């Protein structure tokens, strides 16, 4: 459910007519199932968003702010980005990531996945800023 | 004047006899008032001898009416003590005065 | 005039759960005696005079809020008027230890031992210092309450009692006629200690902050039975009733094995009553006769409507099948009805067991009221004991079932708990975890900084809670939301200034209300920052934890870790102080804010002086308790310069309000409660050359006179509070030194002495002094008008009203502290430092 859903998000994303296919089904049965479906799923699936709970993968989210495509999250992948500060990354993110890391992130595929998901979390950052 | 109310530990019989210097770790109080001075705050028992006008009469008449290891709460008479002026900015005129005490007198 | 310090132990007090009193019935003998075995080696500590002394207390001492109290600190025992206190040349009460000789006049060294003979009948109390008299007593003080084992002690001391029960070390006889727990001691329970106004426990994990409890039964120690025309058709059916029991008890008299012979005997194990209801003997014919009209005489008083109801139930009565080995030499054989489908309810069983509580009490009032059977009994049937309830309770619930078969068919406050305001927060995602392990009146979540106590939490705009005991939340009243909780019940709690929302979570779990909303209090302003809160009731249990340390956090993995909100003492190194509420009433000036109290510095004239007029909106507003009201002011009497208290209501009255000759700082005060009027006033007069208060009034009964300092009672009446005299002695009882002290409100009832009925103005008349003039009240106290001898108001003056209740703080760290007779342990010192005042004398 981390590794997919997503796609779903992203066929939510276009197609205003499905937007519409959402209404008549729900008339036949408006803050609709379609956006409201990830919810516990933007809960649980990023846990392990790198080093679990570290949030340079924050800072790769705001470097993808911009609606920004495939290729330019593959890119950025290949650009990289962290920190190691003393401030509020110890206690809920290092701090309760590497005890909480049963098995760390340890690739640049973890990463290049993690930066997937912000990348998705902008897109649903997007679709919420629509309904509010 | 100086009239003892003693609790009594202590040997009871060797009174701090003159040319001695008597080592009390003592208290003030006063009279339906609080506390002016304690030897027990800055742990230094007040090495002092007796017959010699440094402490004054009060106090020294109180030393006489003791012993060894006992204790006693030690009222004390304005004109025997400081009080017809008093210890200006410490103590007002009038002041009578009360002394817990609790000592060895090396000789 | 300013502020002293210095630096004082810790004072603390513990207490075994016996609890006696008096009471117009049911005692336990009232007389009991007391063990203790000592071992300390610290009369002086670090810091100062160690301190240990004992009494007793009428579960209104509540000296344990460890802090200040009317003296330096927030000290031990003897230190009120509702406890009382000795350590060897004393008569400890509110800060006042005047002493007493005894044979060995010296305290309380180690391997030293003491006992309390408490007397009730002319109620007096001394001790006995090891084996020795003590030549001084308590006498003539009040009663309504229980009398505790309790001794005040500080750091460093080790002390263990004896109970008399099972290892109970006595040294010592009891005194004569003296009881060590034979009769019922917890007849409901068992033995602990049990420190008052406990309001934190050491916890296993985290520290298990608790509220008040109930008290104990002061008054309703005594039970009581109900105290009568019985119809004729249930005289009828009284036989039938008589025989059907009979047959009962002759089932369990012949399942032990008691059969019949017309001779009473042990070894044979007869019984000469089984026989039928007319053949036994006319005593015991009355005697059964008598419980079978008893059981309706205890139905009758309960709304029923009986009578013959059917007569289809009567002759469908079917008999149980009993083989001959329940067939007896009697030839009565027991024959009880069947009912195994006569059920009444749920509900009228409790009427039963109402008639059980009945018929236990009037056992008491047989034996031990009129009787007073001087040997091994009962105890109040309220709370009596479990096993004997349901004995007498099921013992008379097949009584209405027989009926049935035969158609007769029938029919004191809240603790609150705070962080301070230095904690405040405005901005962001936080979250703190409160832990419910009891499951009844509490509530939490977050709240303004500035609540005032004396109100429910929510009841204002000052809180936004959930209150799971009913799955309610709570914003100026109830509303529904939540599931309720059980016991254990993680709770977590957080909030979002960023958006002006909260968010209660139970377990893991994000609650919801009935419209599905996400925890709704939204558009929440922001105001001046947040807080998070805390309350409990009476018997009410509950940690916590502020994020401290991430681990202790029971779950907190599902809400904030991964979406922003933040442990609330997440960058610290030290805990919140964690203000509570207290329950002492503190006087305090009056607000002008105020609704319907409203007051005016009434300037003086040229043919009159100045004065202080009360306003009260005369209206649908509150003419609520009878408000104590005081002075700023207070008055120490040298070293006396009165040699009294003296008032006249217009001339000569009931003399003699108590002569102290001390300093004993007083203020003026008086009882208050609105008559729809002004109200009484408050002026300042010389008489002629010495000093009279004038109270002014028009409307009614107001109880003035003077208070002292240490004066805090809440209500329930104006009179009857004062309770404590001096019983000073000697070797031979010769000791001819007593005095009426302890004049909390020394002052006037004043209802009884002028005005059976009208409505004129009323003036009193106290006595100030009497100075070389040749006269005010003002000049004694300001002492540079003291030869001023006009009268004046200065703006240091400002008129009181004791709440019931302010805020304090609680201390960052407690005590440390049990075998033969439960000791105790205390190895390590405490303490703090204190300011005082010495106009208002409290710390």
């Amino acid at each position: 459910e981390i590794f997919i859903y997503w796609s779903k998000s992203h066929n939510f994303k276009r197609e205003e007519q499905n937007f519409v296919v959402q209404n008549e089904i729900n008339n036949m049965s408006v803050a609709t199932l379609k956006k409201m479906l990830p919810i516990g799923l933007n809960m649980c699936a990023p846990t392990d968003q790198d080093l679990i709970m570290l949030a340079k993968t924050r800072y790769a989210l705001k470097d993808t702010d911009e609606e920004v495509r495939e290729f330019l999250q593959n890119n950025l992948h290949l650009q990289g980005k962290v920190e190691g500060s003393p401030s509020l990354r110890w206690q809920m993110a290092l701090y309760r990531g590497l005890p909480g890391r049963e098995e760390d992130a340890d690739d640049p595929e973890k990463i290049v996945r993690r930066v997937q998901e912000v990348s998705a979390v902008l897109y649903h950052l997007e679709q919420t800023e629509h309904p509010y | 004047g100086v009239e003892i109310e003693t609790i009594s530990p202590g040997d009871g019989r060797t009174f701090p006899k003159k040319g001695q210097t008597c080592v009390v770790h003592y208290t003030g109080m006063l009279q339906n008032g609080k506390k002016f001075d304690s030897s027990r705050d800055r742990n230094k028992p007040f090495k002092f001898r007796i017959g010699k006008q440094e402490v004054i009469k009060g106090f020294e008449e109180g030393a006489a009416q003791m012993s060894l290891g006992q204790r006693a709460k030690l009222t004390c008479t304005p004109d025997v003590a400081y009080g017809a002026t008093g210890h200006p900015g410490v103590i007002p005129p009038n002041a009578t005065l009360i002394f817990d005490v609790e000592l060895l007198n090396l000789e | 005039l300013l502020l002293q310090t210095n630096l004082i132990n810790y004072v603390t007090s513990i207490r075994p759960n016996i609890f006696v009193g008096r009471a117009e019935g049911s005692t336990q003998y009232g007389k009991w005696y007391f063990e203790v075995m000592v071992d300390e080696v610290v009369p002086f500590l670090t810091a100062q005079a160690t301190h240990l002394r004992v009494g007793w207390a009428l579960t209104e001492g509540y000296s344990p809020y460890p802090g200040g109290g009317e003296g330096w600190g927030g000290n031990g025992v003897g230190d009120d008027l509702y406890s009382y206190g000795f350590d060897g040349l004393h008569l400890w009460t509110g800060h006042v230890a005047r002493p007493v000789t005894s044979p060995g006049q010296h305290l309380l060294a180690p391997e030293d031992v003491v006992s309390c003979c408490l007397d009730l009948s002319v109620p007096s109390i001394s001790f006995r210092i090891n084996g020795c008299p003590v030549q001084g007593v308590f006498e003539a003080f009040n009663l309504d309450g229980l009398f505790f084992p309790v001794v005040s002690f500080s750091a460093g001391v080790k002390v263990r009692f004896l109970l008399g029960g099972r290892h109970g070390e006595f040294k010592f006889l009891p005194p004569p006629g003296y009881a060590p727990c034979h009769e019922a001691v917890l007849p409901r329970e068992r033995l602990r200690l049990e420190p008052i106004k406990e309001y934190r426990r050491e916890g296993p994990r985290g520290p298990h902050l608790v509220g008040p409890s109930r008290c104990l039964s002061h008054t309703d120690f005594v039970p009581c039975p109900v105290d009568i025309v019985l119809p004729p058709h249930l005289e009828r059916i009284r036989e039938k009733l008589a025989e059907n029991i009979h047959e009962l008890w002759a089932l369990t008299r012949i399942e032990q094995g008691w059969t019949y012979g017309p001779v009473r005997d042990d070894n044979k194990r007869l019984h000469p009553c089984l026989v039928n209801f007319h053949s036994l003997p006319e005593p015991e014919r009355n005697y059964n006769l008598q419980m079978s009209g008893e059981t309706l005489k205890t139905l009758l008083a309960l709304g029923c409507h009986v009578g013959m109801a059917d007569e289809k139930a009567e002759d469908n009565l079917k008999k149980t099948k009993l083989p001959k080995t329940y067939m007896m030499s009697n030839g009565y054989k027991p024959a009880p009805l069947d009912l195994s489908h006569v059920r009444l309810t749920p509900a009228q069983t409790t009427l039963v067991d109402r008639l059980a509580e009945n018929g236990h009490n009037v056992w008491a009032r047989d034996r031990v009221a009129q009787g007073w059977s001087y040997s091994a009994r009962l105890v109040p049937y309220r709370l009596l004991d479990e096993a004997t309830k349901r004995s007498n309770r099921d013992s008379l619930c097949q009584a209405v079932r027989t009926l049935l078969g035969y158609g007769y068919n029938i029919e004191d406050r809240v603790r609150i708990f705070r962080a301070e305001k230095s904690y405040t927060v405005q901005s962001g995602r936080w979250y703190f975890e409160f832990e419910a392990v009891t499951t009844g009146e509490m509530r939490v979540g977050w709240a303004r900084p500035e609540l005032r106590p004396d109100v429910e939490l929510g009841a204002d705009e000052l809180a936004y809670v959930f209150n799971g005991h009913r799955g309610q939340r709570w914003h100026l009243g109830s509303e529904p939301f939540g599931r309720p909780w059980q016991s254990g019940d993680v709770v977590g709690c957080m909030i979002d200034l960023t958006e002006n929302t909260i968010i209660f979570t139970l377990n893991g779990e994000v609650l919801m209300s009935d419209s599905g909303s996400e925890t709704a209090f939204r558009e929440i302003e922001i105001g001046d920052g947040f807080l998070p809160v805390c309350s409990l009731g009476p018997g009410q249990v509950g940690h916590l934890n502020l994020g401290q340390d991430v681990s202790s956090l029971r779950f907190f993995a599902i809400c904030g870790l991964q979406e922003g909100f933040e442990p609330f003492a997440i960058n610290m190194q030290r805990p919140v102080t964690t203000w509570f509420s207290k329950s002492l009433p503190q006087f305090e000036p009056v607000p002008p804010e105020h609704p319907h109290y409203e007051v005016a510095r009434m300037d003086g004239t040229v043919d009159t002086p100045p004065c202080l007029r009360l306003a009260h909106r005369t209206w649908g507003s509150q003419n609520s308790l009878v408000e104590m009201l005081f002075l700023r002011l207070s008055l120490p009497v040298q070293f006396t310069t009165t040699y009294y208290y003296s008032v006249r209501v217009f001339a000569g009255q009931e003399p003699s309000c108590v002569w102290v000759g001390w300093v004993t700082p007083d203020y003026h005060q008086h009882d208050m409660n609105f008559d729809l009027s002004k109200v009484r006033a408050v002026t300042v007069t010389m008489g002629d050359e010495q000093g009279n208060v004038h109270s002014s009034l028009k409307c009614s009964n107001c109880y003035m006179v003077w208070g002292g300092d240490f004066v805090s009672p809440g209500q329930q009446g104006r009179i009857s509070h004062t309770d404590l005299v001096i019983g000073c002695l000697v070797d031979l009882a010769t000791g001819l030194m007593t005095f009426t002290a302890n004049g909390k409100e020394s002052n006037t009832f004043f209802q009884v002495e002028p005005n059976t009925k009208l409505f004129p103005a009323v003036f009193v008349l106290p006595t100030h002094q009497n100075v070389i003039q040749f006269m005010p009240l003002s000049a004694a106290m300001f002492l540079s008008e003291r030869k001023n001898p006009a009268p004046q108001c200065p703006p240091r003056l400002e008129v009181q009203m004791l709440m019931p209740v302010s805020w304090s703080r609680m201390p960052n760290h407690f005590l440390q502290v049990e075998r033969l007779g439960w000791a105790v342990q205390c190895q390590d010192p405490l303490t703090m430092m204190a300011l005082h005042i010495p106009e208002e004398n409290r710390c």
